DNA sequence: TGTCTTCAACTGCTTTCGCATGAAGTACCTCCCAACTACTTTTCCTCACACTTG
DNA sequence: CAAGTGTGAGGAAAAGTAGTTGGGTTTTTTTTGCAGTTGAAGACA
RNA sequence: AUGCGA
């Protein structure tokens, strides 16, 4: 089940883990260039629902 | 570990089998506790058929 | 075998592991009869 | 996590390798760090959700 | 009896265009499969007891 | 003191087969904008 | 959809 979630990123449970989203939290580590994998582990993301929003503030 | 904790925190999941016996029908009884005391993690093993 | 298997199931013929007087008719090793597949048909009609 | 380069590179690896990651079938994927509330700390919050929930809500 | 006025619940939308890169629902049972050890199996082999003698 | 017919079982082994188990998918039967709109309560003539 | 070229 942990392969899974953690295959698609759509983490789903009975309390909803207190969270706006249940995709978008797994990525590709994606080593098409070194300076893109360290690149990957200090990107830090507002989430999908905050994408979701009209505004820019 | 955090994990330790966790299960720590689920505590039990309780269930009756209405359990029969013939206060016993109004309080019953036979309770049976399930809980997680401690969980590990290993490293990758592989053996190959299966055991031994 | 898929097609072998359905085909066989059409016609409402019994497919299972071989007996001990089909394996040795056969003359199949008796470990490998539940693997041997044969196909049966029997008095009461399939449904 | 304890090797050195030296038995990092003994076993086909990045001499440097920094790791932190997940192998998934094979899909080399990690997990999105998120950006969450401060914990355990009041913030005062002005809302119109919470006029959202009914009459005399401000 | 008839007409007017407000509010709130519900509908429907808010770049385009292409790559990607597909993955993934599924529980009850299982027969099959792989296993360890013990037990059993087929053909073959070789010797043995008894009776009778003098 | 002795030689000579008749003759049943004890024994061996590789491979198979037994028993018990386990594994095993396969299988199969959180409001966050918009503008409008309807229905609504209440009032009125 | 995630991410991305413009």
């Amino acid at each position: 089940k942990m392969q899974y979630f953690l295959s698609t990123g759509n983490l789903v449970s009975q309390s909803g883990l207190d969270l706006q989203q249940v995709s978008g939290y797994t990525v590709v580590a994606e080593k098409i260039n070194f300076y893109r994998f360290i690149s990957h582990f200090r990107m830090v993301h507002r989430g999908s629902f905050f994408a979701q929003l009209k505004t820019t503030t | 570990g955090l994990l330790n904790l966790g299960v720590k925190d689920i505590g039990e999941k309780v269930i009756f089998d209405g359990k029969p016996l013939n206060s016993n029908s109004g309080y019953l009884g036979n309770k049976l506790s399930v809980s997680v005391e401690q969980v590990s993690i290993a490293k990758p093993m592989s053996n190959d058929g299966v055991s031994s | 075998p898929s097609k072998v298997v359905s085909l066989f199931r059409v016609l409402g013929a019994i497919v299972k592991g071989a007996t001990v007087a089909q394996a040795e008719a056969f003359g199949i090793p008796k470990s490998t009869a539940a693997s041997y597949k044969i196909a049966t048909m029997k008095v009461p009609f399939k449904l | 996590n304890k090797m050195s380069p030296y038995e990092l590179v003994q076993h086909k690896e990045e001499s440097d390798e920094i790791g932190g990651y997940f192998i998934v079938n094979g899909i080399e994927k990690l997990i999105r760090m998120l950006i969450v509330q401060r914990r355990n700390h009041p913030m005062a919050i002005i809302r119109p959700s919470f006029a959202n929930r009914g009459a005399s809500y401000s």
